[PDB]
């Protein structure tokens, strides 16, 4: 039965519903593949990684993967179809849902700072059949990098390499092409 | 004594429902006005509309905020009446729900257009507003179980089986997902507890069970109490009520990796996504079929009673998404369907088709009886409420289609020399008038929200004092 | 029906459907098959099946198209822009490869924008014999006069009504005199004198006609004071189908 009993439903229902997550999650923060960064890989330096924030911010993801699937046509479009240790560092993860816009993973050098600032400025002057959204505001905007000392150290706390040495060293659409510039660069590189 | 029901919260949920309803949906359809045409984004500024920020807005605002309210009033009508007790937490406890949960939407409503957002779909909020609403949820669990430990009856009905093991796993998944460190006082200004792949297999097994338990299992329990209500007696399966619900409520779980397919996520975890998501199809149908089979004879009722047929109808975009969600749970088939508007389609076909439409079809049902009245003001708006909400969601459906299997084989196509067939941006343009239709059906079901609100509230001016008798 | 009532609901003891239940099962063994088949086996590939297959979906491709890029790589980039068999696949899968890598720089017209070149006309700034495209792509790609104490607010407006002069025939005659000065002094020396210009700096001609440049006077006098700076970025990592890229912007003009 069971039906009657409050208690046994609710601690059945518990049981039910957990097994998935036990099973799905908690291997992974064991398993090394995963865990494992590029050999070369560092992490954001502090400009890419206030940058990183903004594109988190304005919602570039909304619009835009980061995660190249391993079939030949993408690897032909995009590059060497992702791995696991390009993203360790990644709290969060940027890999994408949806691709409104291309795929963001590899773009470690495609596009000169200058045509990025032009592009987000307005996508539609480069690319005039764009659908992106105009983010002229990114150059009215300075970064004071007070937080980012936090950011590292935080992002530290959960596993990121930082130096104390990194912290204490570290526009907005200087922070945001910088960051655009470093993605996918880790892998080719090494 | 307080023998009567506790109506207030559920009438104060209920008209918040279809406040939210508009609310979510209009901005539904701006940010599809906006992938058609650009411009409905500030050029210079970041201001007031740009689709990035939106977006998510869009995303909370109808699930949490509009789902959420339908639950909300649908659980605490449903399961006062079904176990026969006045709610365990009464005004106090379900009306701070209320309260709390009306804060939470208001304060997604502001944050994020603000820019805080932890980039975690359907988790985007804030920290801070995460601890508020595990609080509330905790209360609304008190109430809900509280509620059912109170019961008359011996047995608890299945709707409540569904309504239950949502709110539990909802809270779990909320608090899991969730983990993150704060490094400053909002916005996603905190980083989460994950990174890389785990953080992936975290966001999408919290993502789809989201779906599952929040956009499903919840509103199965809807399903079953309200379509059940009508003047014609028995039809149903009990016994697929107790396969279905136990099955489903396991095997949905396992669903994560389904998103995940040909990512960096392993292999093993893929497949593992991939099998369950299939074997999860079996219980999805059940629940369809113990709705469906349930009218049988009854089908008469159908050109009679537009609630009905929104339930019916309900029910029939649910079997169809829970049978193309398993399709695009196969590795081959997603191998197309990611990132592509298909995801879109499917996401769009259940929610319009059966979320919507069972929340809608329940809340015709209830605000009349909450509010102290025989029935709606007009039985005529509800049928054209009925049309209007069909029209679009077909429509968005087929657009996101058309737009997902065009873009997927785009994206893939390679020419005789081996070369890629198209440009990113020949895809993009060829998705234009997809854009455009989505836009125009998405408008058309928020006009029939529209009509919704206006029949509501016609019927919700008749009575102040609607205590309705005893119940 | 059962004997309980749930607020005007009751509910039959009936059966599960049949086929739901075939159904169900199915499901269930098919995915115990799919476990066997996969990680846990299935034929075909060696080991254990993956993401592997990305190398089999390569290695077919290649085999199946090696032989057409082999056959180009041999021939000189001036032939495979003329041959209308490789030569003129070149062009339009040159012109594929160009779409799909190059055209959101260079247009999809390959016409260009402010900013980056017309690749279609006669005009070349790092040179247009083969070579020098090929290694404009293959390796990828102005000084600020503002600052040099000489030129200043004033060298400035004079330089660039000089070179609108050397590119045609504006009237300021103040704007033009110092100008003419300055540009044999210092602009001269890789623009040439009477802007040829110069091929292997990639200073392109200040005798041109009427470009999608920034011609206009207060362009020429931001170019001038802040300086160029553009890039060309390299398709070694990225991209023989270089090559073909080559030899269907060669075939561009003409
Ligand atoms: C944006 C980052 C570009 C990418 C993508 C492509 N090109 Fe480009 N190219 C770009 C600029 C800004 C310039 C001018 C650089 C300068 O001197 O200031 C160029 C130049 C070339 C040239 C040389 C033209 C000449 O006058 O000699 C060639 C042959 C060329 N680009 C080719 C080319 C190809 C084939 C590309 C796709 C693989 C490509 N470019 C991409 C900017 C950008
Ligand atoms: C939804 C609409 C968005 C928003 C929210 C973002 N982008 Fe994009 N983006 C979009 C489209 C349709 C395109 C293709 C047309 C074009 O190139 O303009 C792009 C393109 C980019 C690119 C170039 C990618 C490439 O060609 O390799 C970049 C680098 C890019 N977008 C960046 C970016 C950033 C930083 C965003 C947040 C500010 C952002 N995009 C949002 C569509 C959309
Ligand atoms: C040495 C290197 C020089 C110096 C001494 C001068 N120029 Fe400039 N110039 C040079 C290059 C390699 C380029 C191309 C820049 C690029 O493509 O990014 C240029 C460009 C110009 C232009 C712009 C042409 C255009 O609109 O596309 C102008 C107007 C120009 N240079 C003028 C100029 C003047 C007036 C100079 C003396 C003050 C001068 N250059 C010096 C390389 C070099
Ligand atoms: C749950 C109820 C729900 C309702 C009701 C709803 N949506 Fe959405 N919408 C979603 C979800 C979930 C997503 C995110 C999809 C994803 O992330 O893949 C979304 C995303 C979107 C997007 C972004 C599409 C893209 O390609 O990025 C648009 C546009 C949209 N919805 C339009 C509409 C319109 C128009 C309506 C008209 C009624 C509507 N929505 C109603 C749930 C809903
Ligand atoms: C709202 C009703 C709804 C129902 C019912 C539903 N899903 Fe979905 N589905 C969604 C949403 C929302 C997304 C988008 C998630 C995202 O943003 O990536 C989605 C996306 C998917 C995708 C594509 C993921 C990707 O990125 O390629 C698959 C596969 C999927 N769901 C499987 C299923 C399965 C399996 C079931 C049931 C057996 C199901 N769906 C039922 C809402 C639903
Ligand atoms: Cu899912």
């Amino acid at each position: 039965v069971l039906e009657k009993n409050a208690t046994l439903l609710l601690i059945f229902a518990f049981l039910v519903v957990t097994i998935g997550g036990i099973v799905e999650i908690a291997p992974l923060f064991y398993l090394e593949n995963t865990i494992e960064k590029v050999e070369g890989m560092r992490p954001y330096t502090p400009l890419e990684l206030t940058g990183r924030d903004i594109y988190i911010r304005e919602g570039c993801y909304v619009c835009h993967s980061q995660m190249i699937r391993p079939m030949r046509d993408e690897v032909e479009r995009y590059g060497h179809y992702s791995l696991a240790a390009e993203s360790m560092y990644d709290h969060p993860f940027q890999w994408g849902s949806k691709r409104t816009g291309p795929d963001l993973a590899r773009v470690g050098g495609r596009y000169s700072d200058a045509w990025h600032v032009e592009h987000l400025s307005n996508p539609q002057s480069v690319v005039p059949e764009s659908v992106m959204p105009s983010y002229s505001y990114l150059a009215n905007v300075p970064l004071d990098s007070t937080w980012i000392e936090d950011r590292v150290s935080t992002d530290a706390l959960v596993g990121v390499p930082y130096s104390a040495e990194m912290i204490a060293a570290a526009t907005e659409m200087d922070a945001l092409v910088a960051y655009l510039q470093v993605l996918g660069t880790m892998v080719d590189f090494s | 004594s307080k023998d009567e029901y506790f109506d207030g919260v559920i009438r104060a949920g209920v008209i918040a429902t279809t406040f939210w309803g508009i609310v979510g949906f209009l901005v539904a359809v701006i940010i599809a006005f906006q992938l058609a045409f650009p411009a409905l984004n500030l050029e210079f500024g970041n201001g007031m509309l740009n689709f990035g920020r939106l977006r998510p807005l869009h995303t909370s605002a109808v699930i949490f905020a509009f789902g959420g309210n339908a639950l909300i009033a649908s659980a605490f009508y449903v399961v006062q009446r079904t176990s026969a007790a006045r709610l365990f937490g009464g005004t106090a406890l379900g009306w701070f729900v209320f309260w709390g949960w009306q804060l939470i939407i208001v304060t997604a409503a502001t944050s994020y257009l603000l820019g805080g957002s932890q980039g975690k779909e359907y988790a985007e909020l804030n920290w801070h507003l995460d601890i508020l609403v595990a609080i509330v949820w905790v209360a609304y669990l008190i109430a809900f179980l509280g509620t059912i430990f109170k019961r008359k009856e011996p047995h608890i009905y299945v709707a409540n089986w569904f309504y239950l093991s949502f709110i539990v796993t909802i809270a779990m998944l909320h608090i899991v997902n969730n983990l993150a460190v704060p490094v400053s006082i909002f916005g996603t200004k905190s980083v989460q507890l994950m990174a890389g792949v785990q953080d992936a297999m975290t966001q999408w097994w919290y993502g789809h069970n989201a779906v599952g338990f929040f956009l499903t299992a919840g509103f199965l329990g809807m399903m079953y109490y309200f379509v059940p209500k009508q003047a014609e007696r028995p039809v149903y399966s009990y016994k697929l009520s107790i396969v279905h619900f136990w099955a489903l409520i396991f095997l949905y779980i396992w669903a994560g990796p389904h998103h995940l397919h040909y990512t960096a996520l392993p292999d093993w975890a893929s497949t593992l996504g991939m099998v369950m998501s299939v074997i999860l199809w079996m219980p999805s149908w059940g629940g369809m079929i113990n709705g469906l089979m349930t009218l049988s004879g009854a089908w008469d009722k159908l050109r009679t009673d537009p609630v009905i047929r929104m339930m019916v109808v309900s029910i029939g975009f649910y079997g169809m998404s829970t049978f193309e969600g398993p399709m695009m749970s196969i590795k081959a088939v997603n191998s197309l369907s990611h990132y592509t508007d298909w995801t879109i389609g499917h996401v769009h076909s259940g929610a319009l088709g059966w979320n919507g439409m069972i929340t809608f079809g329940m809340l015709y049902f209830l605000t009349p009886r909450l509010w102290g009245r025989s029935g709606l003001y007009s039985l005529k708006l509800v049928s054209w409420h009925f049309w209007l909400a069909t029209i679009g969601i077909v429509l968005y459906a087929s657009s996101m289609w058309v737009s997902g299997i065009m873009e997927g084989l785009m994206w893939r196509e390679v020419d005789a020399q081996g070369f890629l067939v198209n440009g990113f941006a020949d895809t993009v343009g060829a998705k234009f008038p997809m854009n455009v239709v989505r836009g125009v059906g998405g408008v058309l079901y928020l006009t029939g929200g529209l009509i919704m609100a206006y029949n509501l509230w016609a019927t919700v001016a008749k009575q102040p004092k609607t205590a309705n008798l005893a119940v | 029906t059962t004997g309980h009532s749930w607020d005007g609901i009751e509910e039959l003891n009936t059966p599960l459907p049949r086929w739901w239940l075939w159904t169900f099962y199915a499901t269930i063994v098919w995915g115990v098959a799919y476990s066997i088949a996969m990680p846990a086996a299935t034929p075909g590939i060696l080991g254990s099946s993956t993401r592997a297959d990305v190398e089999k979906d390569i290695a077919k491709f290649a085999e199946m198209n090696k032989a057409v890029e082999d056959k180009l790589v041999a021939t000189d980039l001036t032939a495979i822009a003329a041959d209308p068999e490789l030569v003129t696949y070149t062009r339009n899968a040159g012109a594929a490869v160009f779409r799909t890598w190059c055209a959101q720089c260079h247009g999809a017209g390959a016409g260009g924008n402010t900013g980056f070149p017309s690749l279609l006309d006669g005009d070349w700034l790092h040179g247009g014999s083969i070579e020098t495209i090929y290694t404009n792509i293959k390796h990828g790609i102005m000084p600020a006069h503002l600052t040099d104490e000489l030129l200043e607010p004033a060298q400035i407006d004079d330089v660039v009504q000089y070179v609108l002069k050397i590119s045609g025939q504006p009237a300021d005659e103040a704007r033009a005199t110092a100008g003419q000065q300055v540009f044999a002094d210092n602009c001269v020396s890789c623009h040439g004198e009477d802007a040829k210009g110069m091929v292997e700096m990639g200073a392109p001609n200040l005798t041109d006609g009427i470009w999608l440049y920034g011609g206009d006077a207060n362009t020429i006098t931001t170019t001038i004071q802040l300086g160029r700076g553009g890039v060309m970025p390299s398709w070694s990592w990225a991209a023989a189908q270089i090559r073909a890229v080559a030899s269907y912007v060669h075939s561009l003009g003409g």
